[PDB]
RNA sequence: UAGGGAAACGUGAUUCAACCUGGGGCCCAUGAAAAGACGAGCAUGAUGUCCGUACCGAGAACCGACACAGGUGUCCAUGGC
RNA sequence: GCGCUCUAAUUGGAUGGAAGCAGGGGCGAGAGCUCCUGUGGACCGAUUAGUGACGAAAAUCCUGGCCAUAGUAGCAGCGAUAGUCGGGUGAGAACCCCGACGGCCUAAUGGAUAAGGGUUCCUCAGCACUGCUGAUCAGCUGAGGGUUAGCCGGUCCUAAGUCUCACCGCAACUCGACUGAGACGAAAUGGGAAACAGGUUAAUAUUCCUGUGCCAUCAUGCAGUGAAAGUUGACGCCCUGGGG
RNA sequence: UAUGCCAGCUGGUGGAUUGCUCGGCUCAGGCGCUGAUGAAGGACGUGCCAAGCUGCGAUAAGCUGUGGGGAGCCGCACGGAGGCGAAGAACCACAGAUUUCCGAAUGAGAAUCUCUAACAAUUGCUUCGCGCAAUGAGGAACCCCGAGAACU
């Protein structure tokens, strides 16, 4: 079977969202809905997912911008991995 | 209005596209039929003897 | 023109196939491999579909 | 290498599922690093994490889980 | 590319070459023809005056349509090939450079031999496009000799 | 006591695109259909997934072998004299 | 009768330098044979008997390469005649950037977009290639990054019409008209539930952020048990008034 | 003696020639079906770095078992970093696991995606329930049954 999360989309812009909007960007599998992407994240990382935006990239992959609840901290999460 | 150069400029209509069945850019999206493999017309694949010399 | 998720994928692959032959391959192959016999310019060339 | 077949078979249907999810998570973090211009890598490993997972799965099949 | 067509003696002579230069081959023939027998230094002063337009290079072979220049002696047509000339100055700067690094008096050395050769075909690269027209590709040898 | 502006942070008028609503006239021409909406209240909460989205849109990003004097639809038709 | 390919039998040459090539000597009427020097660096003959995709000056012959043409034509002509002086960067500057001065475009040379293109967008590093000259510039070369929506579109509906299945025809079908059922058929520009203001990036933005607002569905609770008749969607061409 | 003619010499351009052959061409012997248990074909993925080709299929140049083989190895591909192998790897043989989407393509639609359980369609048997089955498509030519020219 296919995994929902491929890996962390790490780029300057992704950093901003992380350091500024408490947002973590991911490269996910294209058949994954927002809700699926939501769950998967709250699990592999143990947090509260507030909202998730998706975009099908010109790379053949789907990018997801995930915003964590005010409790959890994006920077603090991404730091460990 | 010449049929040449000046009439080439109106050609911005899409017809033949990548074929879901044979992978060729011969799927006529307006006809929904591949001119190469016959997808959309027949279950059997398009093929004729005249595609090669008679004794070959 | 409005594209579909499938079309968008194919284009994406095409853009990717359109990259140099990694610098190292040159050495690994004693330079017998240098040219990407599949370079496709956006203006000069035409992608299928 | 740092994992074998017999050793994978001397596990219980619950120990493999356990070992499996372990590697995946390890793999996933390996990839995460690479994605972020990772350097403290040892490429011959991210390669293994894939083969091992294959093995654990091949076995979950043979042993009936 | 070329190889020195003439034979020299290392003890009393310097060498210099230009490779695949994209510049008129016809202009080179002229310049060479023109500066042979001159002194590395005389050549430099000459070529710079040409690039200036105070001195014209006699076009004796490739002269179709070329207007007459009063400064040409014994001949009539000539021009001021500044591109080809700037390139001969490079060949000289080099020939005179090697000269001194060998305890010679470069500027005072004689141009015993200088000749241009059309080499053709630039040859595309890996990650590089192709040659537009058929710009000529020139090679040019130079042999400096002690007075 | 949103926002925006360095500041002032106007008031009246005429003619009036948009938009709104009417009356008249013509046909050997009669000027789509269906989904949907209304008809048929309120409060609190929850859900609202999937695909497109860059850029060119032309005397260099389109068709014409070309950075081609050609060709190529729509809206801005109310900026001043 | 001379020459070419390969087979056989018989018999020879070659790293103490074969074939080929360049120049040169001798023989034959000649097809041609042979030798010398240089190059080359590994194969090459003779005689006899065989074999045949076996001999070129020609076919507006084919393919490739090359010369003269020629440093010649073009890089002027278009109702859009466009630049100039300073300075910046740079190995290099008429044309890359800043300022001033002078111009060009007004339904377009401005702004937003459909189709089409497909990464051409932004950034960094490049200039061998591309750019009608040059280039430090670039749509070029390479590597990175970039497109975020309940309320913009698709999606749903039906149009001319199309396909599918059944039925029937045909020698037969990937063919063929009718009937029946189903589906498909509109992204600027048909119908249509719902979004505005400001802010924000190198690059997105009614998508992100701040503020305010609206729509649908469902759950719960209250009301109502009215509920389907009807209205709407929903309409031509010409003239005109009023509101604004 | 300019401009220049003829031949040579040195260098070049060009790629003939001679030599060489990892490819062809032809003959010969052997062998010979695949597919709803979803084929053949295609799309898209998959490598530390990976563009092409090959392989493979989300277990992705591979996983397992048996036999062979053997000190080496990580395809073409000779780099860099790293790794694997005496727990016998690489490599070969047979057998098995995995095997994305489109594709006869079969729930329905669609230019390889999408929408809310499916042998679609036509049949046979029938517990008359898709319950048990069949068909469809491919293949170098060869084969069998129909349709059937014209140049000449
Ligand atoms: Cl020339
Ligand atoms: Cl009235
Ligand atoms: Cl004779
Ligand atoms: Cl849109
Ligand atoms: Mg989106
Ligand atoms: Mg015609
Ligand atoms: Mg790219
Ligand atoms: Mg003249
Ligand atoms: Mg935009
Ligand atoms: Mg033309
Ligand atoms: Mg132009
Ligand atoms: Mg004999
Ligand atoms: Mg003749
Ligand atoms: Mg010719
Ligand atoms: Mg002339
Ligand atoms: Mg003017
Ligand atoms: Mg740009
Ligand atoms: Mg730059
Ligand atoms: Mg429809
Ligand atoms: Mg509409
Ligand atoms: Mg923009
Ligand atoms: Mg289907
Ligand atoms: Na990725
Ligand atoms: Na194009
Ligand atoms: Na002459
Ligand atoms: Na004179
Ligand atoms: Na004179
Ligand atoms: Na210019
Ligand atoms: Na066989
Ligand atoms: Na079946
Ligand atoms: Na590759
Ligand atoms: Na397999
Ligand atoms: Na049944």
């Amino acid at each position: 079977s296919w995994d929902v999360i491929k890996h962390p989309h790490v780029t300057e812009k992704a950093m901003n969202d992380m350091d500024f909007q408490n947002k973590l960007q991911f490269a996910v599998d294209d058949r994954a809905s927002k809700g699926e992407v939501a769950d998967a994240v709250e699990e592999q990382y143990d947090v509260t997912v507030e909202q998730v935006n998706t975009q099908n990239t010109m790379d053949g992959e789907k990018k997801a911008v995930v915003r964590l609840s005010e409790d959890d901290d994006a920077q603090e999460v991404a730091s460990r991995i | 209005t010449g049929a040449g150069t000046p009439s080439q400029g109106k050609k911005n209509t899409t017809t033949h596209t990548k074929c879901r069945r044979c992978g060729e850019k011969s799927y006529h999206t307006k006809k929904k039929v591949c001119s190469s493999c016959g997808f959309g017309k027949s279950a059997k694949r398009r093929d004729y003897e005249w595609q090669s010399k008679a004794g070959e | 023109g409005k594209k579909s998720k499938a079309t968008k994928k194919r284009l994406a692959k095409l853009d990717n196939q359109n990259s140099r032959v990694p610098a190292w391959v040159m050495l690994k192959t004693d330079r017998e491999v240098q040219r990407n016999h599949k370079r496709r310019h956006w203006r000069r060339n035409d992608t299928d579909e | 290498t740092v994992l074998h077949v017999q050793e994978i078979r001397d596990m219980t249907p619950a120990e493999r599922e356990a070992e499996l999810d372990d590697l995946k998570t390890e793999l996933l973090n390996a990839r995460a690093v690479q994605a972020a211009g990772g350097a403290p890598e040892n490429p011959g490993r991210i390669k293994e994490l894939r083969k091992a997972i294959a093995r654990i799965k091949t076995i979950q099949g043979e042993e009936g889980d | 590319g070329i190889s020195y067509s003439v034979e020299a003696d290392p003890d009393t002579t310097a060498k210099a070459m230009l490779r695949e230069r994209q510049m008129s081959f016809k202009h080179s023939k002229a310049i060479a023809r023109e500066i042979k027998g001159k002194t590395a230094g005389e050549a430099v002063d000459y070529l710079e005056a040409v690039i200036e337009g105070d001195q014209p290079v006699p076009f004796k072979q490739h002269n179709s349509g070329v207007g007459h220049k009063s400064k040409v002696d014994g001949w009539d047509a000539g021009r001021y090939p500044e591109k080809a000339s700037k390139a001969f100055l490079d060949l000289l700067e080099n020939a005179v450079g090697n000269a001194d690094h060998q305890g010679f008096d470069g500027e005072a050395m004689t141009i015993k031999h200088v000749a241009a050769h059309k080499v053709g075909e630039r040859k595309p690269r890996a990650m590089g496009r192709a040659s537009a027209w058929n710009s000529p590709q020139v090679d040019v040898e130079l042999i400096l000799e002690e007075p």
